């Protein structure tokens, strides 16, 4: 299964220092965390490495729990919890993970880069030829990640006085992928983030954010 | 640079010459005509000099092949496969240099009659006190001196009041008196004219 759910309260009860930090710094603690999980269950297990050589751990139970109406610029880049009705999903499209490069001006395969959520990886130099000339995908070397974006909008039945429904864009990945369906109520935790390549810097209007939830944990809301 | 001392040289051929290299505090301690001693490593050092054939070369081992319109051939292949001459001269990376032939065995260093005593070893200044006080010293340097040469007495007395020298002066105008001799010797074939000049080279 590669992926790991620890409890918040557990976590809590046990060392708060890290659950203090683990809302305000998520991706970090999160890569700590992954890193810690592979470490402990290659461990236990010595030939889970060629299995899937990454342990993703979702945080369960958190008490951060923050409707889609609320979230401001003062959540970003943090993990908070929602909850609400997904309206759309993609499928599950293949993302770049360790992208492998091809310089075509003398065919060398540039080191595998990994690929953030924020950026597109471009290569610099070809380390044999040294051009910055075009590059391409080395399709066959590189490895992908499972892609998801649902969109969520809050249950209709929480919206009351009279208004709208609000909705947030989420990336699922690799594990989160088809864990959701459009209908589906759902509880969702995850890093409420900004820094990619949204920012309407076109003059379009103004210089306003586009915001995405990075899923951490998924939990439906029903039987199975 | 220095260069091979006259009694290693092999029949029929010149010096060889290597360039040695001093660091931080062995950097001054090798003047021109100095015969010493050098410590230290024989090294290599990339030198930039060809055209006697090509020869050995680097290159990457990572198998790459530029693509139409910009074939690893010629100069953009050369560059591409990192292609350099591994071309090498010797060179002689010195940790310490000392005289071949120390004068005083106590220890080198602005050489004042005191520095230069000081310099010395006890024995070593023993002697030089007894000869100072040597009655007949001039006599016994001649004879020291050339030891091989009979007579010519006036000759051996001059060179080697050459070899002790006057004193320089500076006149107040800026004036500068020569403070050391000059001999010359005008001889007839074989008188040892060759000889005195030998004996004082060597
Ligand atoms: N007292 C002396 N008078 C003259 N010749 C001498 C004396 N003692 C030695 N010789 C020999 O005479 C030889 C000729 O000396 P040299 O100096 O070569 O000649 P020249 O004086 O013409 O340069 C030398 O080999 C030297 O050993
Ligand atoms: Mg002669
Ligand atoms: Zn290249």
């Amino acid at each position: 299964r590669e992926s790991l759910v620890v409890n918040y309260e557990d976590l809590a009860a046990r060392e708060h220092v890290l659950a203090y930090f683990l809302p305000e710094a998520p991706a970090e603690l999160l890569q700590i965390f992954d890193e810690a999980a592979l470490e402990v269950v290659l461990a236990m297990y010595p030939k889970y490495d060629r299995i899937t050589n990454h342990i993703h751990v979702r945080i369960s139970h958190l008490p951060l729990v923050e409707e889609l109406r609320s979230l401001r610029q003062l959540h970003l880049n943090q993990l908070i919890r929602t909850s609400g009705v997904v309206t759309s999903c993609t499928g599950v499209l293949p993302q770049l993970s360790m992208v492998k490069y091809n310089c075509n001006k003398c065919n060398f395969v540039l080191g595998p880069f990994c690929q953030s959520q924020n950026q597109e990886v471009k290569p610099g130099s070809c380390p044999e030829c040294q051009s910055a000339g075009p590059f391409e995908v080395n399709m066959e070397e590189t490895i992908y990640q499972n892609y998801q974006r649902i969109r969520i909008q809050e249950s209709p039945g929480k919206v009351a006085a009279g208004r709208l429904p609000r909705s947030k864009d989420a990336i699922l990945l690799a594990d989160l992928v088809d864990s959701c369906k459009p209908g589906d109520e759902i509880e969702l935790t995850g890093i409420y983030h900004n820094n990619y390549d949204g920012s309407l810097n076109t003059a379009n209007g103004f210089p306003v954010f586009a915001t995405v939830i990075l899923a951490n944990h998924v939990a439906k809301k029903d039987n199975k | 640079r220095i260069q091979e001392t006259q009694a290693e040289l092999p029949r029929g051929s010149i010096p060889r010459s290597l360039e040695v290299i001093l660091r931080a505090e062995a950097v001054e301690s090798a003047q021109a005509g100095d015969k010493c001693d050098f410590t230290g490593t024989l090294i290599v050092v990339p030198d930039v000099s060809k055209l006697s054939t090509p020869g050995a070369r680097a290159e990457t081992n990572s198998r790459v092949s530029g693509v139409d319109g910009y074939e690893t051939e010629g100069i953009r292949g050369l560059r591409a496969l990192g292609v350099r001459d591994l071309s090498y001269r010797l060179v002689f990376l010195a940790c310490c240099v000392a005289p071949t032939n120390p004068r005083f065995g106590g220890k080198e260093l602005e050489q004042t009659a005191e520095s230069i005593k000081n310099q010395m070893t006890v024995k070593e200044w023993e002697k030089v006190f007894e000869m100072s006080q040597d009655k007949n010293l001039y006599h016994n340097l001649c004879t020291s001196l050339f030891p091989t040469i009979h007579g010519n007495d006036e000759v051996k007395r001059g060179v080697l009041l050459m070899l002790f020298g006057g004193v320089p002066k500076t006149t107040g105008e800026g004036t500068s008196l020569r403070g050391d001799i000059n001999v010359c010797i005008v001889g007839d074939p074989s008188t040892a004219k060759s000889q005195f000049l030998k004996h004082v080279e060597e």
